[PDB]
RNA sequence: AGCUCGUGUCGUGAGAUGUUGGGUUAAGUCCCGCAACGAGCGCAACCCUUGUCUCAUGUUGCCAGCACGUUAUGGUGGGGACUCGUGAGAGACUGCCGGGGUCAACUCGGAGGAAGGUGGGGAUGACGUCAAGUCAUCAUGCCCCUUAUGUCCAGGGCUUCACACAUGCUACAAUGGCCGGUACAAAGGGCUGCGAUGCCGUGAGGUGGAGCGAAUCCUUUCAAAGCCGGUCUCAGUUCGGAUCGGGGUCUGCAACUCGACCCCGUGAAGUCGGAGUCGCUAGUAAUCGCAGAUCAGCAACGCUGCGGUGAAUACGUUCCCG
RNA sequence: CGGCCAACUACGUGCCAGCAGCCGCGGUAAUACGUAGGGUCCGAGCGUUGUCCGGAAUUACUGGGCGUAAAGAGCUCGUAGGUGGUUUGUCGCGUUGUUCGUGAAAACUCACAGCUUAACUGUGGGCGUGCGGGCGAUACGGGCAGACUAGAGUACUGCAGGGGAGACUGGAAUUCCUGGUGUAGCGGUGGAAUGCGCAGAUAUCAGGAGGAACACCGGUGGCGAAGGCGGGUCUCUGGGCAGUAACUGACGCUGAGGAGCGAAAGCGUGGGGAGCGAACAGGAUUAGAUACCCUGGUAGUCCACGCCGUAAACGGUGGGUACUAGGUGUGGGUUUCCUUGGGAUCCGUGCCGUAGCUAACGCAUUAAGUACCCCGCCUGGGGAGUACGGCCGCAAGGCUAAAACUCAAAGGAAUUGACGGGGGCCCGCACAAGCGGCGGAGCAUGUGGAUUAAUUCGAUGCAACGCGAAGAACCUUAC
């Protein structure tokens, strides 16, 4: 990924809507032996997302690096994924496993900061979280820890969803501090939203 | 390795015309010598200018030197000042008198020689070579009407020690078909690390037009 | 005739075969047969022959449909997995050996009998015509 | 005869699939299937030459029917009839019939036809390999020389020779040698070039210049092997020509080191060749001359082409090689 | 101021001199060595070395594993131990609630005050995760006292079986023996030769000896805890399964050490010794065979009595228990229905298959799935299952089991290729069928080598060597 700063007198750079947040995690040239030598190709693990908390995971195969990055962008574009939150935190401590990828995603009080390793830091920095506390146990990789983090975010659910599963009136599903954090986060959603209307 | 014959020399009987045209018995070696020194004399300032084709028709010892380029305005500066200087030096180097016709190609991105010009002159200018190859292409495919597009760049690419050849294309470029109308142009970039020889194949169409 | 793999998920490639089929039939109403070499004419006879005999419905489709009706979820598994993958609801016939969890709106029954299967085709085809009448 | 790619699907991933299966092909040629559907570079086709005919076609080319030659022949008035020369066009497509084919591709036979199934041969080298070759064709990055590693000339060398390899040529003879008579080519080459009749030589050649920038003139009307005849009688020879001596001619300022050719003599090895190994499947192999480029001359037995005469064998994939 | 890891250019040496935490940088164009500019990070400091915690979920209580990656004892029985179905009562030992006492000060944490600020110091809380006393609770664990029948075991009726041991015996075949019949070969091999023969072999017939192994049934089949077990019959004995529910009433599970069983080879003493056969000869093959192949051949293989204790003792999967879609074979037994056919059931053993699981292959009601109980075991590769020491053993050896040192890996599964003296299907003057040659002779050209003042320079498997040269007397021409 070099020589991107450019000014063209051509038709268009085609800049348009959906200015999302896009992170390229790792690139390892992938070789293939054929008759008389090696054929080098490229893999780019592409994370895309918006600051609401919708995450994509794309996996680009091409024999050029920006081609593989662009194919990962289109593949994560094809496949988004909804993550439920509280304010800008996570709901409750989970462990995700993608066959060797263990990631523990635990919430924290706000202000602490996204503390995670670089793959999980990528998937969570694209997402709508600002203050959680994760760790990547096992598998020491990028692909399995990204995919394990997304499986960990599939083990998430709303407080309300849990209440619904059990047919119980909330209050009765959460404890009270987390309901107060719901009041804080929806209150600042009201403040920034009504400042957004004017 | 790739033992690929120059396709403008592989279809020079069938589709592509000769560049130089006369008849000569016992005057032929002299006409060859004048043809060579004329093309060396039209190498430098016209390769600054954007030269593509240098045809020399030759009637009863006058001469007619015709050049197809991509900017009438650098070849013809002030009228007669830039034209009649190289024209007059062609009149003095040859022992003859020169009728220099200068004409523009309707699309510079259509000619394979001029694509090799713009690519190699970008590649001497420290740009990214894969970015350069992509730039020349795509835009060329649409420009006028091309079917083939082969850009091979060998040499010290990016200043590296290994001489890596690259091979990008789009569409149909059949070399073994003789009704191909393929334009071919190889021009050689001059970096400080060395020379990056650029080959460009451009397949315009199936049309014989016999 | 034969379920081509990747009709629904890959529509952007198999639509090009359709426009080439339109250019073939529009050059069949043209009448250029003798001006070309007959190896190319017999070759286009093979292209129109196979491409018309195997592709008849997407000739009318154009439009990445909202529903799919499936006979024999077992044998036509490719269509049911592709139809599930886009989010398109599946309406099917289900024998004793078909997994009903892949089909959202089933109609259970034997598929081996032409009377029963063909009658259920009459059911849902009359249903679609009943949709067309009030529209 | 393969090498890939796009988009879809499969897989955590490298990747796969497509491109595998059934049949078919000179061929990933082509059909039928199949989570693939398509494309691209190859293969084929387009181009040149060879094989048949049609139309056009008349000099420098042909000469039948005409006329005139006599010595020498199309040599000459003439003629488009035959060639031939070069332009356009037809013609081979499994197109037509029989059988196998899954009623698909394709294969076995037959007819017509100059030609039958990619008719013959070319030109045409995919993605890449081998750090293959070339900084001496050229161009060139960097390093080195700049009082020499530049440059000018004479002489020498690149041709030396106890050897060893490699590709060729002439042979070892009677399907042959030598003398005499005689018949048939194709293509080419030519300006300070190709150079005829005639004369002088034994012969390289000398003297001379006809005539041609060449379907015309010259390379003789072109060949050699072929055919008819005579002689040689199986031998180190009328085989074989190396070597060496004498005597010349031509080219060039100059043939000593180092040119070719001719004449006279000289007359060696060599009796079909160990282990092995190479080429070739039809106008091929084998053998026979001819021309060309480079070139003042030639180390040309080389290279590139042209034609002449012209075979044997292929049961078949076990074995060696790719 | 390569990468991690904020920060790059030139000059100088070109596998040297040096660098480096690991990966790794130096073979005349190093952003990795040395010097320079320049940048970055810190700052009265900044680097190095050592020692500890961290990252290391890498000794995993919180928080790991054991089919193939390190890792399931060869298999059982059982001592301590750990663990415990249903239910009534009681105790208050575990557990829990509360209050009292205590946990010195300092530190630590929160607030505040004081020193120009801060470090620092002080005041007041909290912390002091604990322990002892009093009072309360009784679900769960436990103790005691009882009750129950589903687990466990017993009785009864059957049933299947190479389960084991002892004893007696059967035939086919191999070898030798005596006797016929009868002649020059037999045997053996890719091809042969040592070898047995011509003194009567091999061949065939009759009889005799003796030993071992059990054709056919017999296989993806039965039984055993695992090793393992197949001629027959008899005698003694072990386990399993089903059915009824008659009895006992939790007597269960596992099991550190421990005892027992445990293929083959091997060991001791005494028998036996046909076939096969290590070692050991000769023969052959081969460069050479201390090998394969051949001919002979001793211990051994066999039995009696003991040792030994090991195996790819492998399902590479410790034992127990409950649950979790199915489909189809076959083994043992009960019953409802058609009336042997299906159904249902309990126990067994295979093949395919969801969910789920796994690194992947795979597993998948006979789990590698979901959970509980107990045991074994693993902690990078070598060094090494080795030394030292002890224990057992007649010995061979087994068991238990390190360190220095060294490496930056050693591994598992799958992928793309190449490769195979792997398989299949194909082709090419690839072989076969022919014809003509080369290799021996003379010369012509080119190369090697040696010469030389100079023998200019290039091109050395196929794809260099009548090749750059389509013309070396001078020129060419580089020497």
């Amino acid at each position: 990924r070099g020589r991107r700063d450019d000014r063209g007198g051509r038709g268009r750079d085609g800049g348009d809507k959906s200015n999302y947040i896009e992170r390229v995690v790792s690139i390892n040239r992938v070789s293939k032996v054929v008759k008389g030598g090696r054929r080098f190709s490229f893999t780019a693990l592409v994370i895309v997302g918006d600051g609401k908390g919708m995450v994509g995971v794309g996996y680009g195969k091409a024999k050029e690096v920006p081609a593989a990055i662009a194919k990962g962008v289109e593949e994560a574009r094809k496949n988004f994924f909804r993550v439920p939150l509280i304010g800008s935190t996570i709901t409750h401590p989970v462990q995700g496993e993608a066959a060797a990828g263990v990631v523990m995603l635990r919430p924290a009080s706000p202000g602490t900061g996204v503390i995670a390793g670089g793959a999980a830091r990528a998937v969570l920095e694209c997402a709508g979280v600002h203050d959680i506390l994760a760790k990547s146990l096992g598998s020491d990789n990028a692909i399995n820890v990204v995919h394990a983090t997304v499986a960990a975010l599939k083990l998430l659910q709303r407080p309300e969803e849990v209440a619904a599963r059990r047919g119980l009136p909330i209050e009765d599903v959460a404890p009270a501090g987390m309901l107060k954090a719901r009041r804080e986060s929806e209150a600042l959603a009201a403040a920034a939203a009504r400042e957004g209307s004017a | 390795m790739g033992q690929k014959i120059n396709p403008h020399g592989f279809r020079l009987g069938i589709t592509t015309e000769w560049k130089s045209r006369w008849y000569a018995d016992k005057q032929y070696k002299d006409y060859v010598k004048e043809d060579v020194a004329i093309r060396k004399l039209l190498a430098t300032g016209l390769e600054r200018a954007g030269i593509a084709d240098v045809e020399i028709e030759r009637t009863r010892d006058r001469v007619r030197v015709d050049i197809h380029t991509a900017r009438p305005g650098i070849v013809i500066g002030r009228r007669g000042t830039e034209a009649d200087r190289i024209r007059a030096d062609l009149e003095k180097l040859t022992g003859k008198q020169v009728q220099l016709n200068i004409l523009e190609v309707k699309n510079p991105e259509s000619q394979a020689q001029l694509v090799a010009q713009g690519v190699a002159e970008q590649l001497s200018n420290r740009v990214a070579f894969r970015r350069a190859m992509r730039k020349a292409i795509q835009s060329a495919m649409r420009q006028p009407n091309v079917k083939g597009i082969r850009v091979q760049c060998s040499g010290r690419l990016g200043g590296a020690e290994m001489s890596r050849s690259e091979f990008y294309r789009e569409g149909r470029v059949p070399l073994h078909t003789l009704r191909a109308d393929i334009d071919y142009g190889l021009y050689e970039a001059k970096t400080t690390f060395g020379r990056i020889g650029v080959k460009v194949w451009i397949y315009k169409g199936d049309i014989v037009g016999g | 005739q034969r379920w081509l793999g990747g009709m629904l998920t890959n529509f952007s490639t198999v639509h090009k075969r359709l426009q080439r089929l339109k250019e073939l039939e529009a050059m069949e109403q043209t009448g250029g047969f003798e001006g070309r070499t007959k190896k190319e004419i017999l070759m286009l006879t093979r292209e129109k022959n196979k491409l018309e005999r195997s592709l008849g419905g997407i000739r009318d489709m154009q439009k990445v449909p909202s529903a799919v009706w499936v006979v024999d979820t077992n044998k036509e598994h490719i269509a049911v997995g592709e139809a599930r993958k886009l989010g398109i609801p599946v309406i099917a016939i289900l024998d004793t050996n078909c997994d009903p969890d892949v089909v959202d709106y089933p109609i259970p029954g034997n598929d081996d009998a032409i009377r029963s299967a063909a009658l259920l085709t009459k059911v849902i085809a009359s249903a679609v015509a009943e949709g067309l009448q009030a529209r």
